[PDB]
C-alpha cells in the first residue's frame, strides 16, 4: 500500500452540508486575511453571490449555531424541527459578547482602513470532497458536437489538424482517367 | 492531389480481372499451428500479415502494405443479391429479342426531358423511374422486336421465371437462368439505360450479372489470434469449393441436371458471401450456431483536463495552464533566423528549468528524446530547418473547451499564461459563453501543432472576437454578478473615493498620464473624486449613449428627457457624453450579459481592441470598489419586524376560509363549474388561482417592511443574481407544491399524509406550504417541499433527452450549408436554399438586435 | 487524532492544554468556563479544542 | 363505499414503521417507562411486548390518523410520531436545521456527505482498500443532530469547522469559487492523506 | 455495523431489492395496447411467472400462459381448470346479481 | 475593398508557414519569435504577398 | 455469481461493492434500497415521492 | 365570399415571362432544375393558374430586410 | 402444483376477472403498484435463498 | 432633400432609404449639406460592414443557436419544448391545435357579433349538452334526460334537438323535467351495446361547425379575438363574421393545404419565434428563417430528420454512414449511377478540408521575387 500526503492545494474540491460546493480559487496569506476586531480570521470565504440566490438559510443559521457554540461552550442541537429556533441563538449570541447579526467589524489587510460595513462571519462545518485535483490533471503527448463547434466557426484546417493529422495518415495513389487506386 | 469527387459505378469483369494479382482457384486457407502460407487464397503474391515481407512484386513489409485484390473466374454467371430487385425491375420492363424500354419515340422524347429536370434529386427520381416500369410492365408490344409477346417474370430470392407460351391457352412457367439472363441484358443499347437506373459507362447491366468474384486483400482479412480464421475466408473457401467441382463436371460429363444442380448451389454460397442476413437465404453459420458475419455485416453492425479557478488579474483572452501541464504538452517550432537563440537556449535547459524542451526532430525525420544521454552534445550544429519541441510559453494558441458543448462559444482560443499550482484559471466574465461555474467543473485544453492551425485559432477563435453571441443581436462575454455590484458602487449618486482609494486602485486598469485623472470634482466636503468621473476615465472620448436604467420603472418611472432641440440633475435615463458619465447608475442594465446597449456599442463601432480593454478594465475596477468597501450578506436581510407577521398571519387565514368556502360548496354538489374543465377541475383551477394571488401579495408586503437600501436588496434590484419570484420565496412564503401539474395528491388511499383525515381537500392536506424559507418548515411541510422538489430533479434533467437529440437532429441537416461567395446559402448539391442569407444577408452575430444596421442610432451619430 | 498541536487560525499553543480541559470537564464544570480559566482568547482557537474528537484511542490498538 | 374487507400480512419483507398508538387523547405509556428506559430496567423489545410502540406497514397505516406532536392529541389521533426529524435517512441526518433549506439543496449535500473526507475506520493502516482517504485533524460539526451521535458520526467524523466569512474578496471566490486562508493550511487545516494498494499475486 | 460478505478479499454488499408484491392480482390503467387489464406475479420455488387476464374492448376477456403467449379465453381456461357448469364460472366470478349479468 | 475574416486567417497561416520552411521575411530585421508571429507583423504592414482569387 | 452481481434470474447488480470513501458512506450504502427497472425510459409514476 | 390573395400570410405571387426567367438562371449562375419548387396541386398555384413549367416570382414582407422575392418551379 | 390445487386456482383467476370488470366498469380506481402496501422488499436472506 | 436618396439606393437596400428619410425629415433641426453627406456615408459604411461574410456557415450557426436555449427551458393546453419539436418535425397533427380566429371589419367591435360565431364554431355533441343517464325499469327500456344549462347560454333551444332526426338510425321525441326523454321502438341498429354508443348517437351529435371542441374568447387592445381548441381551417373561413385575412392556426399542414407553401414557411417562422418568445430567451428571426426556409423548400413541408430533412438526398457518404442503414446505404449504394459532393461529412469522413469555413477560399501570390 502506498499513502501519499496531501493537502489542500489549488482546485481540490470543498463542500459544507447545505449542498454549497465549492473549489478552491486563491490561497492567501493570513497576512493579507482580513481579520475582525475581535481578532478572528478567515478560514474560508464564500462569495456572498452564493446565497441569496439559492435560498439555503439553514448556512447562516448554521454560521450563528457554530458561533454560539464556540463562545458559550455547548454543541448546539441542530437536529431538524427540534433545534433553537434561530433568534434564539441571535439573542444568546450577543449576551455572549457579539453582534445579533452574524456579522463582525473587519479590517482590510491589504491596505487597513476597516471596511465601511460589516461582516458576516460564522463558523460552518466544511467537508473535505474526494475530488482532489491531483487526480484530475492529466495530459497527452472529441465528438459530432465537438465537430460542429470547429465547423460553426470555420476552422477546417484545425478539424483535420486534430481528427486525422495525428493519428493514421494514409497517402494512396489515385488514376487520372480510371478513378481506381493504381 | 486531394479528392474532387468519388462516382460510383458497378465493377466490369474485365476490371477485376485486370485489377487481380493472381486468380485464386484453391480453396484453402493456411494450415497449420506451423507453416501458414499457401498457393490460393493465402499469400500467393497476394499480401502480407504475418512478420515476413515477400509479397506480390511490391515486396513492402508487413508493416505499411496496401492490400493486393484477386479474382475466380465463376465456372457460371451469378446473380447479384444486391441487384435482385433491380436486375427484375429491368427485366420486365424491357424486351427481351429487342433491347428497348417498350416506349413509343413520344413517350421517351418527353421522359428524358422530364429527366433532366430531376437529374439531382434522388428521392424525386425513383417516383419517375418506377412510373416508368409500370408503364412499361403493363405493355406488350415493343417498338424494337415485332412484338413478341412477353411472359412476365417472377423472383426470389435470386430465381426468375418467364410464364411463356407454347401450347396455346397454357401459361407454363420456362426457368431463367444467369446465363440466359446476362446474355438477355447484354442486348439493351447504351442509348435505353438512361431511362433506367443504369449507366452506359459506369454501370452496365450485364455486370450485374458476376462472371468473376473479386478477392478480398489479406490486409481485409486479418486473422484474430489468440488462429480465430476470417469469416470471408472461409465462406470463400465454400465458394471455391464448389466452382471448381462445377468447372470440373462441365469439362467433363453433362447431364445437364447435374450441371443445374451445381450451378444453384454455387448460386447459394456467392448469395451468402455477399449478404448472410439476407431474406430467404439460410445464413451459413459456423460449427457453434454462431452465425458468419460476412459484407453486409461489416460495414455495419495533445490535450489536457483539470479543475479550474478564477483569475480577474489575467487578460480576458488569456487562460491560465499549470505549468506541469506546459510541461507536457509541447510545440513543434521549426529553427529560424528568429528563433534559433531561443530554441537553443531551450533546448539546452533540457525536459527540465521550465522553458526547456522535450524532443527535438531533424530535417530528415527522425525524432529525438532530450530525456536519455544529455542535453550537450545533441543541442550543437542544429541548423536551420530542425523542429523543436518546446514547452509552453506565455501567449501560444490554445483552445479551451467545458462539456456540453452546446453553442459554438463552448469551445475558445485563449493565450497560455504559464503559472504554478494545478488547475486551469479561467477570467471571470468568459464564465457565460462556456456555461462553467467553480464547485467542481473541470475543462479541456488543446494544443495544435501546425502553423496553419495555431493561426486559424487564433485569428478567428480568440476571446475577444466573441464577446456577442450568434444566436442573438447581444455580448455574451461581459459582467457576472460583482462586476454588476461594482458597477453599481461606483457609479452612484454618493460615491467619493478619497486620493488614496482612486490613485492607488486605478493601477488595477491605467490610463492617466495627463488630462485624464483631472480634476478632482468635489472639493466642498473634502477635496474627494465622484465615482461618475472615475468610471469616466474609460469610455472613449466620442461615446454619447442614453439609455434608462433597471429602476426607471414604477411610480419612479418619470422621464423629463429634453433633446438638445451643461450642469446636471439627473439618475435613472443613464446618460454618458463622450466618455462622461453624466447621469445613471451601472448595473444589469449597464453591463452584463444578455443586455444589448453599451457593451454592444464598443464592440460595434471599436471591435477587437477596444473591447477587450473596456472589459478587462472594468472588471478590476468594479471588483476593487466592492473589496476595499465591504459587500456582505447577514441574516437580517430578509428579516422582518412583528408588525409584517402578524399581516401576513392574517392574510394566509383568509386565503385559507376562501378555499374552505370553495370546498363546502363543492361537497353540496352547489355546482358553479367552469366553461370548459371538467367539474373536478374547476375546484383544483378555483384554488390554485386564489393561492397564487394570495403568495404574491403576500410577497407585494414583504418588500415594504425591508429596507431597500441595504446589500441584499441591492443586489435583488442590481444585476447579480436576482428574482422578486425568489424573494417572496425566501421571506413571505414557497407556495403551493405541484407535481405534473396537479396538487399533491399521490399517497394512501384516503389523503396524502396519514396525519389529515380521510378525503380532506384543505388548503394544508393538498400540499401548501404556509411558511418560508426563514420561519422554517413544519414537519408535513419539509415533506411536501420534498415532493415538489423532486420536480426540479427531475424536469430539468430529462429536459436534456429532447434537447441534445432534437438538436443532434437538426444539426446532422444542416451542417452542410453555407453561404456562398455570391451570398447565398446552398445545399451541397447545388440547390439555392435560399437567395441571400437571412433574406438580408446580415449576419445576426453583426447586427443589432435583428435589425439591419439600427437607423436611429446612426442618425444621432451627428457631432 | 490527538489534538491539532497548536491550533489552525489562532496558531498558537492548545495541545499542552488538552487534558486539563478535558479532565475539568470530566466533573461537570462547563467548558465555556474552563476555557476561560486557560489561556483561551478568541473563538477560532477555542474551536480547535471544543469540536475535536481524539480517534487516536482508536487506531493505535493495531499497528 | 359498498364493500367491507379485512386483509393480514404476516409475510417476509414488509416495511414497517414504529408509533405510539394512541387511544383516545393519551398516548399509550408514558414517562413511567421513559424514566425505566434512560435506566437499565425495560429494554425496547420489553416496550414492543408491553404494547407502546407498534409496527405499522402501509396497509395497517391506512387506517391512522397520526398526530405530530404530543400536544395535538385530540380523542381521534390513532398514533403519534416518536420523532419527525426520522422521517429521513442516514446522510440526511448530518444536515443541520434541513427544515430551513431547500430540497434540492438538502438533497445535494445530504447525498454528498458521502464524498466528505475523514475516518471511517479505526484499522485503516491494516486496510486494503482500492483507494481510501484520511482527514489529518477531523472534527465534530458543531450545530449537528441528535442522530449523528447515535448514528457513530460523533465517533467518526469526516470535516472541520471552517470559520468562513461572506465577502467576495480579490474577485477570487466568484461562481461558487471559494478562498482559503493559507496559514490554516500550513497548520494542518483540511490536509488529508490518499491510500492506495496495489497486489501482486505469484501465478503458477 | 455488518451485513455484507467478505468474498476473494472485497467487501461485496447486497442492495436490498424493491418488488411489486409477489402472488397479487393488480389492475392497470387504460388503452396502451387495449383498455384495461389485471397483471398477477406468481412465485413457487425459484421460477417466478407472470398471469395477466386482460378485459381488451370487446369483452372477450383472455388469459396469458407462461408456456406460448398466445391467449384463450377466461370461460375456455376456466372450463379446462376445474369449473363445468355455468352456474359454478359464473358465480365463481361473484355473487352479486349485475355483475353476474355480464 | 477588403478580406473576410476566413480570408484573413487563411492567409496568415499560408505565410506562416512558408516562413517555417525557410523562405526569408520581408522587413522584419529586429524581432525573436516563432514564423507566427513574423507573418502576423508581416500581415500588420499589408506586405504578405499572398492574394485571395475570389470566385466571381 | 456473489461477487459479479449478477444473478442467475437474468437480474444483475445483485451485489454491488461496499462503498467505503469515509464512514457516513458505507453505512448508508447497507441501506440502501434498489429498484430493478430501465436505466433509460422515464418512469415518472415509480420516481415520485410516493406518500 | 371574396377570395384568398395577398392575404393572412400570402405573399405577391407573379408569374415569369420568358425574359426574365432567362435572365434570373442566367444572374445566379443556376440550372433550371436548381429552384426550390412548388407542385400543381399547391391551392395557390392553381389560383395564379400556373403550369408545370412556369417560375413564381414571389414577393413577401420580411420582418427584416422587408420586401423579398423569392422564386419557385410549379411541378406535379 | 398438483391436480387438486385446479379447484381453487380457478376461484384465484375468477376475482382477477372481478377487479378487471369492476375498473372497467369505474368502482374499482387503478391500482397504485407503488403504493408500499403492495411493495415487498427481498432482503439479503431471500436473494441467498434464490441463489 | 429629394437628391441624396435616389443616388443612396445603390450602397442601401431601399428599407434604410424609407426609415433615413423619415428621421432627417420629421428632425425639427433640418441639417444642412455635408451633415446629410456624412450620415448617407455612415449608414452605409454600417451596412456595407455588417453583411455576412461568404465563407461563414450558417446552418450549423443557426442550429446550434435555435438548440442551445432548448436546455435552459424548463384552458389552452398549449405546449413549449415538445412545440419546438412538433413544428421542426412535421406532424400531421400537433399536439392540442388551437386556432387564434379574427373577425373582419364588423364583428371586431361587437361582443354579439363574435359570441354568434363562437356558438356557431364550437360545436357540441351529446355528451356535452349533458349531466349523466340511466337505465328504465322493466320493458321501459330507457329514456332521455337533462340537461338544461347548456341551452340557457350558448342558445340552442328545444326546437333545433327536435331537428336531430336528420336520418338518424333512431332518435325520439319527449322533452319532458327539463330532461328530454328518447323512446325507441326499433333494433337493426342496437342490441344492447349501450357502451360502444359512446360515440355515435352521443358523439356522433354536431350542434354546430368545424370538428373541434371548448372556444374561449379574449379581448386585446380594442379588438375581440377567439380563441379555439383545436381546427378545422377549412370550415372555418366558411363561417359568417371569419376574417379570411387575419385567421391563425399552429396546425400546421393544414395551412399549407388551405393557404400554400409560403404560408407554410411564414407560419413555421412565425410559430417558432412566438414559442421562443413566450418562453423569455431570444434567438434572431434569421436563423429560423434559415430553418424554415429549408424545411419548406421541395414544394412541401417536411419534418427536419430521417423522414425529412436528414432522409434526403446528399451524397451517398452522407447516408453511407447513416447508422448501420441496411436497407438505405445498402439500397442507395446497390444503385450505382452516378455521385457528387461538396458536402461536409463526405469531406471529413474521407480526410479533406471541408468546403465551408476557410475551405471555401483559394490563394494565390506571384513569386517574384
Ligand atoms: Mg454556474
Ligand atoms: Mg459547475
Ligand atoms: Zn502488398
Ligand atoms: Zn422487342
Ligand atoms: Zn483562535
Amino acid at each position: 500500500t502506498v499513502r501519499d500526503l496531501r493537502i489542500p492545494e489549488l482546485g481540490d474540491k470543498f463542500a459544507s452540508r447545505h449542498g454549497q460546493k465549492g473549489v478552491i480559487g486563491l490561497i492567501v496569506p493570513q497576512e493579507d486575511m482580513p481579520w475582525t476586531e475581535s481578532g478572528i480570521v478567515p478560514d474560508l470565504i464564500v462569495n456572498p453571490h452564493g446565497i441569496p440566490s439559492r435560498m439555503t438559510v439553514g448556512q447562516l443559521i448554521e454560521a450563528i449555531g457554530g458561533k454560539v457554540a464556540s463562545l458559550t461552550g455547548r454543541r448546539v442541537d441542530g437536529t431538524a424541527f427540534i433545534g433553537e429556533p434561530e433568534e434564539k441563538l441571535r439573542k444568546e449570541l450577543e449576551e455572549l459578547g457579539f453582534k445579533h447579526s452574524g456579522r463582525e467589524i473587519m479590517y482590510d489587510g491589504i491596505t487597513g482602513r476597516r471596511l465601511e460595513a460589516d461582516i458576516f462571519i460564522g463558523v460552518i462545518y466544511y467537508q473535505r470532497l474526494h475530488h482532489m485535483v491531483a487526480d484530475k490533471m492529466h495530459a497527452r503527448s472529441f465528438g459530432e458536437m465537438e465537430r460542429d463547434v470547429l465547423i460553426g466557426h470555420g476552422a477546417a484546417m484545425l478539424l483535420i489538424e486534430r481528427l486525422l493529422e495525428e493519428s493514421d495518415k494514409t497517402e494512396v495513389w489515385v488514376c487520372e482517367s480510371c478513378g481506381h487506386l493504381a | 492531389k486531394v479528392i474532387g469527387s468519388i462516382e460510383f459505378g458497378i465493377l466490369s469483369p474485365q476490371e477485376i480481372r485486370k485489377m487481380s494479382a493472381a486468380e485464386i482457384t484453391v480453396p484453402d486457407t493456411y494450415d497449420d499451428d506451423g507453416y501458414p502460407i499457401e498457393g490460393g487464397l493465402m499469400d500467393k503474391r497476394l499480401g502480407v500479415i504475418d512478420p515476413g515481407l515477400r509479397c506480390e512484386t511490391c515486396g513492402a513489409r508487413a508493416g505499411e502494405c496496401p492490400g493486393h485484390f484477386g479474382h475466380i473466374e465463376l465456372a457460371r454467371p451469378v446473380i447479384h443479391v444486391g441487384f435482385a430487385k433491380t436486375i427484375h425491375r429491368v427485366l420486365e420492363s424491357t424486351c427481351r429479342e429487342c433491347g428497348r424500354i417498350k416506349l413509343t419515340d413520344e413517350e421517351i422524347e418527353e421522359y428524358m426531358q422530364k429527366f433532366e429536370v430531376m437529374g439531382d434529386r434522388k428521392g424525386a427520381v425513383d417516383k419517375l423511374i418506377k412510373e416508368i416500369h409500370k408503364k412499361a410492365k403493363e405493355r406488350m408490344v415493343c417498338p424494337h422486336c415485332g412484338a413478341p409477346q412477353f411472359p412476365i417474370k417472377f423472383e426470389r430470392p435470386t430465381i426468375y421465371w418467364e410464364l411463356r407460351k407454347d401450347e396455346e391457352g397454357n401459361e407454363y412457367k420456362h426457368r431463367m437462368m444467369p446465363s440466359e439472363v446476362r446474355d438477355r441484358l447484354e442486348k439493351i443499347p447504351d442509348k435505353d439505360l438512361p431511362l433506367l437506373g443504369l449507366h452506359p459507362e459506369k454501370s452496365r447491366p450485364e455486370w450485374m450479372v458476376l462472371t468473376v468474384l473479386p478477392v478480398p486483400p489479406v490486409t481485409m482479412r486479418p486473422s484474430i489470434t489468440l488462429r480465430a480464421e476470417d469469416d470471408l475466408t472461409h465462406k470463400l473457401v465454400d465458394i471455391i469449393r464448389i466452382n471448381n467441382r462445377l468447372k470440373s463436371n462441365i469439362e467433363a460429363g453433362a447431364p445437364q441436371l447435374i450441371i443445374e444442380d451445381l450451378w444453384d448451389l454455387l448460386q447459394y454460397h456467392v448469395t451468402t458471401y455477399i449478404n448472410n442476413e439476407t431474406s430467404g437465404v439460410p445464413p451459413a453459420k459456423h460449427k457453434s450456431g454462431r452465425p458468419l458475419k460476412t459484407l453486409a455485416q461489416r460495414l455495419k453492425g495533445f490535450s489536457a483536463r483539470t479543475v479550474i479557478s478564477p483569475d480577474p488579474m489575467i487578460s480576458i483572452n488569456e487562460v491560465g495552464v499549470p505549468l506541469a501541464v506546459a510541461m507536457e504538452l509541447t510545440v513543434p517550432e521549426k529553427v529560424t533566423e528568429f528563433n534559433y537563440e531561443k530554441l537553443k537556449q531551450r533546448v539546452l535547459n533540457g525536459p527540465e528549468k521550465y522553458p526547456g524542451a522535450n524532443y527535438v526532430i531533424d530535417p530528415e525525420g527522425r525524432r529525438i528524446r532530450l530525456m536519455e544521454s544529455n542535453r550537450e552534445l545533441i543541442a550543437e550544429k542544429l541548423d536551420i530547418g530542425w523542429t523543436v519541441e518546446r514547452h509552453l510559453e506565455d501567449g501560444d494558441v490554445v483552445l479551451f473547451n467545458r462539456q456540453p458543448s452546446l453553442h459554438r462559444m463552448s469551445i475558445m482560443a485563449h493565450r497560455v499564461r504559464v503559472m504554478p499550482y494545478r488547475t486551469f484559471r479561467l477570467n471571470l466574465p468568459v464564465c457565460p459563453p462556456y456555461n462553467a461555474d467553480f464547485d467542481g467543473d473541470e475543462m479541456n485544453l488543446h494544443v495544435p501543432q501546425t502553423e496553419e492551425a495555431q493561426a486559424e485559432a487564433k485569428i478567428l477563435m480568440e476571446v475577444q472576437n466573441h464577446i456577442i453571441s450568434p444566436r442573438y443581436g447581444g455580448p455574451l462575454i461581459a459582467g457576472i454578478q460583482d462586476h454588476i455590484s461594482g458597477g453599481y458602487l461606483l457609479t452612484r449618486e454618493g460615491a467619493y473615493f478619497t486620493r488614496y482609494e482612486v490613485e492607488q486602485m486605478l493601477m488595477f486598469a491605467g490610463m492617466d498620464v495627463n488630462e485624464l485623472p483631472e480634476p478632482d470634482k468635489y472639493e466642498n466636503g473634502e477635496p474627494l473624486w465622484s465615482g461618475k468621473t472615475i468610471f469616466s476615465l474609460l469610455l472613449p472620448d466620442d461615446l454619447t449613449i442614453w439609455y434608462r436604467n433597471k429602476l426607471c420603472d414604477e411610480p419612479e418611472r418619470c422621464e423629463a428627457l429634453e433633446k438638445l432641440i451643461r450642469k446636471l440633475a439627473y439618475d435613472g435615463f443613464v446618460y454618458i457624453q463622450n466618455g462622461k458619465l453624466l447621469s445613471g447608475a451601472v448595473d444589469k442594465k449597464a453591463y452584463g450579459r444578455e443586455d444589448g446597449k453599451l457593451l454592444d456599442i464598443i464592440v460595434r463601432e471599436y471591435g477587437v481592441e477596444r473591447a477587450r480593454q473596456f472589459l478587462d478594465q472594468v472588471t478590476k475596477l468594479t471588483i476593487w470598489v466592492i473589496t476595499h468597501k465591504g459587500f456582505t450578506t447577514a441574516i437580517d436581510d430578509e428579516d422582518l419586524p412583528q408588525e409584517a407577521i402578524d399581516r401576513i398571519h392574517e392574510i394566509i387565514r383568509e386565503a385559507e376560509e376562501k378555499v374552505q368556502r370553495l370546498i363546502e360548496a363543492y361537497k353540496r354538489g352547489e355546482l358553479e363549474p367552469l366553461p370548459g374543465k371538467t367539474l373536478e377541475e374547476t375546484l383544483e383551477s378555483k384554488i390554485m388561482a386564489v393561492l397564487a394571488e394570495a403568495r404574491d401579495n403576500a410577497g407585494k408586503v414583504a418588500e415594504r417592511y425591508l429596507g431597500m437600501n441595504n446589500h441584499a436588496v441591492i443586489m435583488a434590484k442590481t444585476g447579480a443574481r436576482g428574482k422578486i419570484l425568489n424573494i417572496t420565496q425566501m421571506a413571505a412564503m414557497l407556495g403551493q407544491q405541484s407535481i405534473r401539474g396537479k396538487r399533491l395528491y399521490r399517497g394512501y388511499r384516503g389523503r396524502v399524509l396519514t396525519h389529515f383525515k380521510p378525503g380532506d381537500l384543505g388548503a394544508r392536506a393538498r400540499g401548501f406550504v404556509t411558511n418560508s424559507y426563514k420561519s422554517g418548515l413544519t414537519p408535513q411541510e419539509y415533506f411536501f417541499h420534498a415532493m415538489g422538489g423532486r420536480e426540479g430533479l427531475v424536469d430539468t434533467a430529462v429536459r436534456t433527452a429532447q434537447s441534445g437529440y432534437m438538436q443532434r437532429r437538426l444539426i446532422n441537416a444542416l451542417q452542410d450549408l453555407k453561404v456562398d461567395y455570391d451570398g447565398t446559402v446552398r445545399d451541397p448539391t447545388g440547390i439555392i436554399v435560399q437567395f441571400k442569407y437571412g433574406e438580408d444577408g446580415v449576419d445576426p452575430m453583426k447586427s443589432w438586435q435583428g435589425k439591419t444596421v439600427d437607423v436611429d442610432r446612426v442618425i444621432v451619430r451627428t457631432l | 487524532m490527538i489534538v491539532p498541536v497548536r491550533c489552525f487560525t489562532c496558531g498558537k499553543v492548545l495541545a499542552d492544554k488538552y487534558y486539563e480541559f478535558k479532565k475539568r470537564v470530566e466533573a461537570g464544570e462547563d467548558p465555556g468556563k474552563v476555557l476561560d480559566d486557560l489561556g483561551v482568547e478568541r473563538y477560532c482557537c477555542r474551536r480547535t479544542l471544543l469540536s475535536h474528537v481524539e480517534l487516536i484511542d482508536q487506531v493505535m490498538v493495531y499497528k | 363505499e359498498e364493500v367491507k374487507e379485512v386483509y393480514i400480512n404476516s409475510d417476509d419483507g414488509r416495511v414497517r414503521r414504529p408509533l405510539i398508538v394512541v387511544e383516545n387523547g393519551k398516548p399509550k405509556l408514558t414517562r413511567e417507562h421513559v424514566e425505566g428506559i434512560k435506566n437499565g430496567t425495560l429494554t425496547w423489545s420489553d416496550l414492543i411486548r408491553m404494547g407502546v410502540i407498534e409496527y405499522l406497514d402501509a396497509e395497517e397505516e391506512e387506517n391512522a390518523y397520526v398526530a405530530t406532536w404530543p400536544w395535538e392529541v385530540t380523542e381521534e389521533h390513532t398514533h403519534l410520531e416518536l420523532m419527525p426529524a426520522a422521517i429521513l435517512g442516514i446522510p440526511a441526518s448530518l444536515v443541520p436545521y434541513p427544515e430551513h433549506n431547500a430540497a434540492p439543496r438538502n438533497t445535494y449535500g445530504a447525498g454528498m456527505a458521502k464524498q466528505s473526507l475523514g475516518l471511517g475506520w479505526a484499522n485503516f493502516r491494516i486496510r486494503v482498500d482500492t483507494r481510501g482517504h484520511l482527514m489529518h485533524y477531523p472534527q465534530v460539526p458543531l450545530v449537528n443532530s441528535r442522530i449523528m451521535k447515535a448514528v457513530g458520526f460523533e465517533d467518526r467524523p469526516a470535516g472541520q469547522n471552517f470559520v468562513v466569512a461572506v465577502l467576495s474578496y480579490h474577485g477570487y471566490n466568484m461562481e461558487d469559487a471559494v478562498i482559503i486562508n493559507k496559514a490554516s493550511i500550513e497548520r494542518g487545516l483540511a490536509r488529508s492523506t490518499f491510500f492506495r494498494t496495489y497486489e501482486a499475486e505469484e501465478k503458477r | 455495523p455488518g451485513g455484507y460478505f467478505i468474498i476473494n478479499g472485497s467487501e461485496r454488499v447486497i442492495v436490498s431489492i424493491e418488488d411489486l408484491a409477489p402472488n397479487k392480482t393488480l389492475v392497470e390503467r387504460d388503452e396502451r395496447q387495449n383498455k384495461v387489464v389485471a397483471k398477477v406475479f406468481s412465485y413457487r420455488h425459484g421460477y417466478r411467472a407472470l398471469i395477466t387476464v386482460e378485459r381488451k374492448k370487446d369483452g372477450i376477456l383472455y388469459v396469458t400462459i407462461p408456456n406460448v403467449p398466445k391467449p384463450v379465453k377466461f370461460v375456455y381456461v376456466m372450463r379446462a381448470l376445474g369449473l363445468l357448469t355455468d352456474k359454478e364460472i359464473v358465480e365463481a366470478v361473484s355473487d352479486d346479481p349485475r355483475i353476474q349479468q355480464v | 475593398f477588403r478580406y473576410t475574416r476566413f480570408e484573413k486567417a487563411r492567409i496568415i497561416g499560408a505565410r506562416a508557414l512558408q516562413i517555417a520552411m525557410g523562405a526569408p521575411v520581408l522587413i522584419d530585421v529586429p524581432e525573436g519569435i516563432t514564423p507566427l508571429q513574423a507573418a502576423l507583423l508581416e500581415f500588420e504592414k499589408g506586405v504578405i504577398p499572398i492574394t485571395v482569387i475570389r470566385p466571381s | 455469481a456473489l461477487a459479479t452481481g449478477s444473478w442467475p434470474g437474468g437480474r444483475t447488480g445483485v451485489s454491488q461493492l461496499l462503498d467505503r470513501t469515509n464512514y457516513m458512506s458505507t453505512l448508508s450504502h447497507l441501506r440502501r434500497v434498489t429498484s430493478p427497472l430501465s436505466r433509460d425510459q422515464p418512469h415518472f409514476e415509480a420516481r415520485d415521492l410516493h406518500g | 365570399e371574396f377570395n384568398i390573395f395577398d392575404h393572412v400570410l400570402v405573399p405577391e405571387h407573379r408569374i415569369l415571362s420568358e425574359e426574365e426567367k432567362e435572365e434570373l438562371l442566367k444572374k445566379y449562375r443556376i440550372r433550371i432544375s436548381q429552384l426550390p419548387q412548388i407542385k400543381a396541386s399547391d391551392p395557390a398555384v392553381v389560383a395564379l393558374g400556373a403550369k408545370p413549367g412556369d417560375v413564381i416570382e414571389i414577393k413577401r414582407k420580411s420582418p427584416t430586410a422587408g420586401y423579398y422575392y423569392y422564386y419557385r418551379l410549379v411541378v406535379e | 402444483v398438483d391436480p387438486e390445487n385446479r379447484r381453487a386456482k380457478a376461484y384465484y383467476l375468477g376475482m382477477m376477472a372481478l377487479k378487471v370488470l369492476e375498473l372497467s366498469l369505474g368502482l374499482r380506481g387503478e391500482d397504485d403498484k407503488d403504493h408500499y402496501a403492495n411493495k415487498r422488499l427481498k432482503l439479503a436472506g431471500d436473494l441467498l435463498k434464490d441463489l | 432633400i429629394k437628391s441624396m436618396v435616389s443616388k443612396a439606393e445603390l450602397p442601401d437596400n431601399i428599407k434604410e432609404e424609407l426609415y433615413a428619410k423619415l428621421i432627417e425629415y420629421n428632425e425639427k433641426y433640418k441639417l444642412k449639406k455635408d451633415e446629410i453627406q456624412a450620415i448617407i456615408d455612415e449608414t452605409v459604411r454600417e451596412y456595407q460592414k455588417a453583411l455576412i461574410e461568404p465563407g461563414e456557415a450558417v446552418g450549423t450557426v443557426a442550429a446550434q443557436s435555435i438548440g442551445e436555449p432548448s436546455t435552459q427551458m424548463t384552458i389552452n393546453v398549449t405546449l413549449g419544448l415538445p412545440r419546438i419539436i412538433e413544428i421542426v418535425d412535421a406532424r400531421k397533427n400537433p399536439s392540442t391545435p388551437i386556432m387564434t380566429v379574427y373577425l373582419d371589419e364588423e364583428h371586431r367591435y361587437d361582443r354579439d357579433k363574435a359570441l354568434e360565431v363562437a356558438r356557431r364554431i364550437e360545436g357540441t355533441t351529446l355528451e356535452n349538452l349533458a349531466r349523466e343517464e340511466t337505465i328504465d325499469i322493466l320493458n321501459m327500456e330507457y329514456v332521455v334526460e337533462i340537461d338544461p344549462e347548456r341551452l340557457e347560454k350558448a342558445g340552442l333551444d328545444m326546437e333545433k334537438v327536435v331537428r336531430k332526426l336528420t336520418g338518424s338510425f333512431k332518435s325520439a321525441e319527449f322533452e319532458a323535467e327539463g330532461y328530454t326523454l328518447v323512446v325507441r321502438p326499433k333494433k337493426v341498429t342496437k342490441l344492447s351495446d349501450l357502451r360502444k354508443i359512446a360515440e355515435k348517437v352521443k358523439k356522433h351529435r354536431l350542434k354546430g361547425l368545424s370538428g373541434v371542441g371548448k372556444t374561449i374568447i379574449r379581448k386585446e387592445g380594442d379588438e375581440y379575438v377567439i380563441y379555439t381548441e383545436g381546427s378545422n381551417f377549412k370550415q372555418v373561413l366558411k363561417v359568417p363574421g371569419v376574417d379570411p385575412t387575419r385567421t391563425r392556426t399552429n396546425n400546421i399542414w393544414e395551412i399549407a393545404e388551405v393557404l400554400g407553401i409560403e404560408a407554410a414557411r411564414n407560419a413555421i417562422i412565425d410559430e417558432i419565434v412566438s414559442t421562443m418568445r413566450e418562453q423569455g430567451l431570444e434567438v434572431d428571426v434569421r436563423h429560423i428563417m434559415l430553418v424554415a426556409d429549408m424545411m419548406t423548400l421541395d414544394g412541401v413541408i417536411r419534418p427536419i430528420g430521417r423522414h425529412g430533412i436528414v432522409g434526403e438526398k446528399a451524397s451517398v457518404l452522407a447516408r453511407a454512414a447513416f447508422e448501420i442503414t441496411t436497407q438505405h446505404l445498402f439500397a442507395a449504394a446497390e444503385r450505382g449511377e452516378v455521385d457528387p459532393l461538396n458536402g461536409v461529412v463526405e469531406n471529413v469522413l474521407i480526410g479533406q478540408p471541408v468546403p465551408v469555413g476557410t475551405g471555401i477560399v483559394k490563394l494565390a501570390m506571384s513569386l517574384p521575387l
